[PDB]
């Protein structure tokens, strides 16, 4: 439909771009519209009519298109662009909107950081809480009845996650490990 | 941004409905987007009146604009797990005044398909924070009293269909789904 590469990557400072192809009846005949979208958030309008900013939209963003090709090129780029892009147009043949598959956009020089964990004991029922946060990269290991959350990335671009332990309150010291990059810390 | 409402909890087979709230504009419609995926375009109605589909969502689309009630609306029937997603609404303006492309989006609602029962959560203090445990659907939202220091961490969802998350401060839960208020 609309083709986007899955994945670019920029540094703090310089420039990136991001492709969108499509065909005659769509990009060809028709404006093309870009989108910056954070997760957990609706997509914002960067890009309207091939190359135009919406107000408030900074001119670091800025767009172009070539026959049946469009692109969104990104400057003096910031630890908070990262996010998904989007570009969309009106499908003359088809009747309809389409989208492109979306450009999940990181940021490079991200330094790596060690988890900050926190184990809550139980307060009927038993639940042991361990709260990991604020970790890059965005993978880590914690060590009957544990459930564990896949990493998110967190609002400022690192990572979290959360394990849960539950357990009888005659079942109920008790550890969470969390491994990151090799290192290991305990809470009990 | 639009105001988006409606139930956040469908039984299959049944009708999902949602309206957003606009004064104005030339084109209104809908997208979504299923977790972890991409935007996927519903339908758009013109000012001509002039109505367009995805045509994979056969017969099964209904949108509507009430310009002098200041709303917009869609209609999904028969749904199955597969339209389990946030839904948005958007609004065309395009060069207004001085404003130039202007484009508002609802703040989106995420809609779960599904025959099991709305179950309000059990609040417990963590000692700081608290633990928000075995409800369903999604979302809950958390606040204090304090905006600083606030982590809510995503939802487990445990062997027993049911979610928890905890919410820490380095608390007033919501769950709309249930009418939930502690
Ligand atoms: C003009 N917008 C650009 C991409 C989506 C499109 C739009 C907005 C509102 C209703 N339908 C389509």
């Amino acid at each position: 439909e609309l083709t986007q590469p899955p994945s670019a990557s920029g540094t703090p400072g310089q420039r990136v771009t991001i492709s969108c192809s499509g065909s005659s009846s769509n990009i060809g005949s028709n404006y093309v519209y870009w989108y910056q979208q954070l997760p957990g958030t609706a997509p914002k309008l960067l890009i309207y009519r091939n190359n135009q900013r919406p107000s408030g939209v900074p001119d670091r963003f800025s767009g172009s298109k070539s026959g049946t090709s469009a692109s969104l090129a990104i400057s003096g780029l910031r630890s908070e662009d990262e996010a998904d892009y989007y570009c969309a147009a009106w499908d003359d043949s088809l009747s309809a909107w389409v989208f492109g598959g979306g450009t999940q956009l990181d940021i490079l020089g991200q330094p790596k950081a060690a988890p900050s964990v926190t184990l809550f004991p139980p307060s009927p029922k038993a639940t042991l809480v361990c709260l990991i946060s604020d970790f890059y990269p965005g993978a880590v290991t914690v060590a009957a009845g544990v459930e564990t959350t896949t990493p998110s990335k967190q609002s400022n671009n690192k990572y979290a996650a959360s394990s849960y332990l539950s357990l009888t309150p005659e079942q109920w010291s008790y550890s969470c490990q969390v491994t990151h990059e090799g290192s290991t810390v305990e809470k009990t | 941004q639009l105001l988006e409402s409606g139930p956040g909890l469908v039984k299959p087979s049944e009708t999902l409905s949602l309206t957003c709230t606009v004064s104005g504009g030339s084109i209104w419609g809908w997208i979504r987007q299923p977790p972890g995926k991409g935007l996927e375009w519903i339908g758009s109605i013109y000012s001509s009146g002039s109505t367009y589909y995805n045509p994979s969502l056969k017969s099964r689309v209904t949108t509507s604009v009430d310009t002098s009630k200041n709303q917009f609306s869609l209609r999904l029937s028969s749904v199955t797990a597969a339209d389990t997603a946030v839904y948005y609404c958007v609004a065309w303006f395009g060069d207004l005044l001085s404003l130039k492309g202007v484009e508002l989006w609802g703040q989106g609602t995420l809609v779960t398909v599904s025959s099991a029962s709305t179950k309000g959560p059990s609040v417990f203090p963590l000692a700081l924070g608290c633990l928000v445990k075995d409800y369903f659907p999604e979302p809950v939202t958390v606040s204090w009293n304090l905006t600083s220091g606030v982590h809510t961490f995503p939802a487990v969802l445990q062997s027993s269909g049911l979610y928890s998350l905890s919410s820490v401060v380095t608390c007033n839960v919501d769950h709309k789904p249930s009418n939930t208020k502690v």
